[PDB]
RNA sequence: GAGUUGAAAAUAAGCAGAGAUCCGGAGAUUCCCGAAUAGGUCAACCUUUCGAACUUCUGCUGAAUCCAUGGGCAGGCAAGAGACAACCUGGCGAACUGAAACAUCUUAGUAGCCAGAGGAAAAGAAAGCAAAAGCGAUUCCCGUAGUAGCGGCGAGCGAAAUGGGAGCAGCCUAAACCGUGAAAACGGGGUUGUGGGAGAGCAAUACAAGCGUCGUGCUGCUAGGCGAAUCAGUGGAGUGCGGAACCCUAGAUGGUGAAAGUCCAGUAGCCGAAAGCAUCACUAGCUUAUGCUCUGACCCGAGUAGCAUGGGGCACGUGGAAUCCCGUGUGAAUCAGCAAGGACCACCUUGCAAGGCUAAAUACUCCUGGGUGACCGAUAGCGAAGUAGUACCGUGAGGGA
RNA sequence: AGUAACGCAAACAUUGGUGAGAAUCCAAUGCCCCGAAAACCUAAGGGUUCCUCCGCAAGGUUCGUCCACGGAGGGUGAGUCAGGGCCUAAGAUCAGGCCGAAAGGCGUAGUCGAUGGACAACAGGUGAAUAUUCCUGUACUACCCCUUGUUGGUCCCGAGG
RNA sequence: GUAGAGAAAAUGCCUCGAGCCAAUGUUCGAGUACCAGGCGCUACGGCGCUGAAGUAACCGAUGCCAUACUCCCAGGAAAAGCUCGAACGACCUUCAACAAAAGGGUACCUGUACCCGAAACCGACACAGGUAGGUAGGUAGAGAAUACCUAGGGGCGCGA
């Protein structure tokens, strides 16, 4: 029952939320690959749940964009853009608990 | 003059795959304050330094990259003298 | 191990070819043909492959085990074989008889399972919940 | 190529025959020279290769029947 | 409709009757190389001012030069480009071989190579056959027929018309003339052959026939579901054997410890589609259309036909050599014409070249789905039942277990 | 046929050690050979053969505790060294252009193309396996930052080199 | 400096300059570096500790100055960075650009292991063979020949 919910809650944003939204799971997503490496104990399950949240987020996006009317080619260079003027900020998931720490 | 276009389109989130914990980094870690880091091949030295000063907060002194025979690339990241090693050590969960 | 020709079957997508067979997890059946003929029990686990069934008490085989770790310590273990699931009839302990099973349907808008030598009903609303709960 | 732009003519191919009747690959071309016409409409010359039934052609029926029976633009050309 | 996270166990965690894994339809993403296409390169990389290069398209701009051409700038989900077994069309086009040698001839317009397009292609609506009787576009099969013929009259090559079948389908345009212009163009009219059309007058008018957005329709395909009938005995196992029963619109098939109509999945039979695809019907609409009389003055596809030469191809090798198609050169006639009827001329018959386009019957298998097999069963069958175009060999094309 | 051979005529010897097993593996002591190499390093090439631990089926012309062999786990760190972000030679491709049954051939600007031009770093230390690369010292190029000083600078073009 | 269409350049006339060149050398870098030994431990492998002197003469390059000379005929690459500069064209313009001496800061990809007079490349082999370049110690010797040696590396993967 959660993917229907998830899916309702993600339809309902904005865009600039959904970007904000992918950057932050994208971080968490690293800092649980740091986890699996230092072999602290954690859910495997987890990878697949972030990634696909991902997932379904991005698809979302596109879907919507594609009312807008914008072709592949528009995509791909606003995507370019998109990912051109990203900046990595701290996850604000576990790196803002050794921040506060 | 226009943006400034990073060497390749990547995305930053991807390139730092992981810490390498062996018995030779560690004592790299105690001597040299320089952590290492499994990378993304297609990553660069401009794009590792932005990430990890962003990432965990510290200002970096130098990288170093490498590639295996393997194609794996990996990257020696001195620290400055300022912060310690071993601090982003316990905070990572590399326990020298 | 596997005889490399014995392995399991493929679509193009690369997943297993099910046989789709007659029995479920928690059921109680009698057994038909084999060694273990006339014997009745409950049903553990399912392969879906090579359409396979285990049920406790049945088809034992004696397992030699060595557990070597710093003595040498064996063990003679008895553990159950899967068994062929055209060679198990579902059982009815209620009138004690076993029967072939046909699809019928419930005013609820299901689809369920039955007896066709008696008419009684196999599956359980809750049957799920109840093995899950297990 | 050896080919007339206007009239579309092409090379030939053709045996050379002996007495001993022995045949031979030969080819037969065709006549090609390389003219600048008057152009009235132009008020101007056109160079180009032309086979001379095409040179015929141009006097019979103008320049610009040719042309544009054959599809190719003088101001082009 | 119950368990699941490929082969593929094990471990770790999840997701699951508010329906997972799974199956089908439609979308989404698709790094780098490759047509490769921002520029470069030693394919799978580098450099970047972040760009679909170039050719067509739309717009702005406007060299030498007045109009123009070229160039410059910009727009644009942007037409093309590449790949593709055999079949097919076009272009180039052999030789060994046969002739008991060989040169004309044969092999053969075959292979190969290049280019091109399709699910078929090509051909195709008589300037055709025929013979004094008739046919009525093209293609393909049977037959005529190894007949007529061709041929160093050697080796060899080899028709057609009548006849039987498969399959059927006929259409657009140029010119005369009338409109618009200075043109070049556009719009109407007009398309046929025992002649038509333009011209000039008088009649008929409503049905018929052909094409087709939109849409519930019909059917089929792409997931599925329901589906009859058995027991015990016999030495590892029974489907075999002996002994009892039953179903059949189902006794196809595969599996099951051992050969099964009645154990499993199934089969006959019967139900099923939100989405996309396909053939069909209907579908507003779009198209067309007749009839007679007078007039030889106007048109009826020109560097064309033909002629002279040089060849090619037609079964037909220059021969008496028609018909067909090409180089060089000359060069007509418009229906009181012109071409064909195997040199040529007369007469009659048949037809209307120099503008296009068109479905089916036929060819094929890199394949997809069903079916069968006096087909193979590990030296066989594909080269390959395991890393198979792999290992290995070769600078490379290539070889290849 | 248990025959020929075991790949130079630099040469081995002994004592210990490990080990089920030693002419062959390790160490020590002698002896002997090369030394314009049989030394150290770098281009090309090879491609993980390098290092550690385990192994001794096959490979090794005998042996084998060993190995360039097999199994697991590691290892290559650069503003200055070598190439690329610079320039051109031979040569290659070649917009337009010329020619050519087709494929293509020639050819201009352009663009490629080092074996050459241009261009900045050395000593010591660490070191199972890297070091002009990591550490400590002094260095040097190219950018950016400030102060000051001027007002035109940039490319195309003309030249010296 | 002038002159010619003439900025720089080339070219012609006028003028100012006796020094110039570059290996090497002195000094800093550079010493509490390095190192003979000495002390102590030995997992007896290696390790911690303290360290004297650190100059002179004579041989002498095939290396350096050096494209320096002298001679010869066979007459000995291009382009960029670099230095200089008016007109023509394009573009950019004020705290914008350029010019300077200090000061701080900043730092693109790819190779990097190992072998390389070879048991690892090229020779089908752990094959008496081939494979560009660099460095060039001692005694004798004309010598990079030869003989015997250092550094360093080896005793030729069958023995008796
Ligand atoms: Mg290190
Ligand atoms: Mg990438
Ligand atoms: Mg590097
Ligand atoms: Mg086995
Ligand atoms: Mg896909
Ligand atoms: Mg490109
Ligand atoms: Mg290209
Ligand atoms: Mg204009
Ligand atoms: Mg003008
Ligand atoms: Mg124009
Ligand atoms: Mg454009
Ligand atoms: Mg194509
Ligand atoms: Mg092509
Ligand atoms: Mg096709
Ligand atoms: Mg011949
Ligand atoms: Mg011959
Ligand atoms: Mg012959
Ligand atoms: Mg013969
Ligand atoms: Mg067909
Ligand atoms: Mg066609
Ligand atoms: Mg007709
Ligand atoms: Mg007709
Ligand atoms: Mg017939
Ligand atoms: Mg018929
Ligand atoms: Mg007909
Ligand atoms: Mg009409
Ligand atoms: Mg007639
Ligand atoms: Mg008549
Ligand atoms: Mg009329
Ligand atoms: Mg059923
Ligand atoms: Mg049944
Ligand atoms: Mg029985
Ligand atoms: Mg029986
Ligand atoms: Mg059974
Ligand atoms: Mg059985
Ligand atoms: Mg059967
Ligand atoms: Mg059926
Ligand atoms: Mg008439
Ligand atoms: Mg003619
Ligand atoms: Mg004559
Ligand atoms: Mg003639
Ligand atoms: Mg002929
Ligand atoms: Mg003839
Ligand atoms: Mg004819
Ligand atoms: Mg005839
Ligand atoms: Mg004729
Ligand atoms: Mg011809
Ligand atoms: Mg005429
Ligand atoms: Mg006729
Ligand atoms: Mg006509
Ligand atoms: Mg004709
Ligand atoms: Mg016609
Ligand atoms: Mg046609
Ligand atoms: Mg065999
Ligand atoms: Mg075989
Ligand atoms: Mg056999
Ligand atoms: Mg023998
Ligand atoms: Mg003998
Ligand atoms: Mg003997
Ligand atoms: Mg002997
Ligand atoms: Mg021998
Ligand atoms: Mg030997
Ligand atoms: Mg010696
Ligand atoms: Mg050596
Ligand atoms: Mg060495
Ligand atoms: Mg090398
Ligand atoms: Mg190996
Ligand atoms: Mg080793
Ligand atoms: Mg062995
Ligand atoms: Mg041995
Ligand atoms: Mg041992
Ligand atoms: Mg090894
Ligand atoms: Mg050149
Ligand atoms: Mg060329
Ligand atoms: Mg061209
Ligand atoms: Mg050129
Ligand atoms: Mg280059
Ligand atoms: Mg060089
Ligand atoms: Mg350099
Ligand atoms: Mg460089
Ligand atoms: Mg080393
Ligand atoms: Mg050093
Ligand atoms: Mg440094
Ligand atoms: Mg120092
Ligand atoms: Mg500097
Ligand atoms: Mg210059
Ligand atoms: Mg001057
Ligand atoms: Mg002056
Ligand atoms: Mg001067
Ligand atoms: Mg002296
Ligand atoms: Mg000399
Ligand atoms: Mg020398
Ligand atoms: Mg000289
Ligand atoms: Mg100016
Ligand atoms: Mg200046
Ligand atoms: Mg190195
Ligand atoms: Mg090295
Ligand atoms: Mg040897
Ligand atoms: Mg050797
Ligand atoms: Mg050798
Ligand atoms: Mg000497
Ligand atoms: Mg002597
Ligand atoms: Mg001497
Ligand atoms: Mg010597
Ligand atoms: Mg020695
Ligand atoms: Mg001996």
């Amino acid at each position: 029952v959660k993917k229907e919910d998830e899916l309702k809650e993600l339809r309902t944003k904005t865009n600039e939320q959904l970007n904000e939204e992918i950057l932050q799971l994208k971080g968490e997503l690293f800092m649980l690959r740091l986890q699996r490496s230092a072999r602290e104990n954690f859910k495997p399950s987890d990878f697949g749940r972030m990634r696909k949240r991902v997932a379904r987020m991005l698809t979302v996006k596109r879907e919507r964009e594609i009312e807008q009317g914008v072709g592949k080619r528009l995509s791909r260079k606003l995507d370019k853009a998109w990912k051109r003027s990203i900046v990595v900020r701290p996850p604000p998931s576990l790196k803002k608990l050794q921040e506060k720490a | 003059k226009k943006l400034k276009y990073p060497r390749r389109i990547l995305d930053v989130y991807q390139i730092l795959q992981s810490p390498i914990i062996t018995e030779a980094a560690i004592k790299n870690i105690a001597d040299e304050n320089s952590l290492l880091f499994t990378v993304d091949v297609r990553a660069d030295k401009k794009m590792i330094r932005e990430a990890i000063s962003n990432f965990f907060g510290v200002k970096v002194r130098k990288v170093n990259t490498l590639i295996r025979p393997d194609g794996t690339k990996k990257a020696y990241i001195m620290l400055n003298k300022e912060y310690n090693a071993s601090e982003l050590a316990k905070k990572i969960g590399i326990f020298p | 191990r596997i005889k490399r020709w014995e392995r399991k079957d493929c679509k193009p997508n690369s997943l297993p070819k099910l046989h789709k067979m007659h029995v479920k997890v928690g059921d109680t059946v009698k057994v038909i043909s084999g060694g273990e003929k006339g014997k009745i029990g409950e049903i553990s686990k399912i392969h879906k492959h090579n359409s396979t069934v285990i049920i406790k008490d049945l088809n034992l085989k004696t397992k030699h085990v060595k557990s070597k770790e710093e003595g040498e310590q064996g063990q003679i273990i008895k553990i159950e074989a899967a068994i062929h699931s055209s060679n198990v009839m579902l059982y009815s302990k209620e009138q004690e008889v076993a029967s072939r099973v046909g699809h019928k349907i419930l005013e609820d808008g299901r689809k369920v399972r039955y007896l066709i030598k008696t008419g009684e009903i196999v599956d359980t609303p809750d049957r799920w919940k109840e093995i899950q709960n297990k | 190529r050896r080919i007339c732009p206007f009239t579309g003519k092409k090379s030939n191919k053709a045996n050379r025959v002996s007495h001993s009747n022995h045949k031979t690959k030969r080819l037969q071309f065709v006549n090609l020279q390389y003219k600048r016409v008057w152009w009235e409409a132009g008020k101007r010359f056109v160079k180009l290769r032309l086979s001379t039934k095409a040179l015929k052609t141009i006097e019979k029926n103008g320049l610009d029947a040719v042309a544009k029976k054959a599809g190719i633009d003088l101001r082009k050309e």
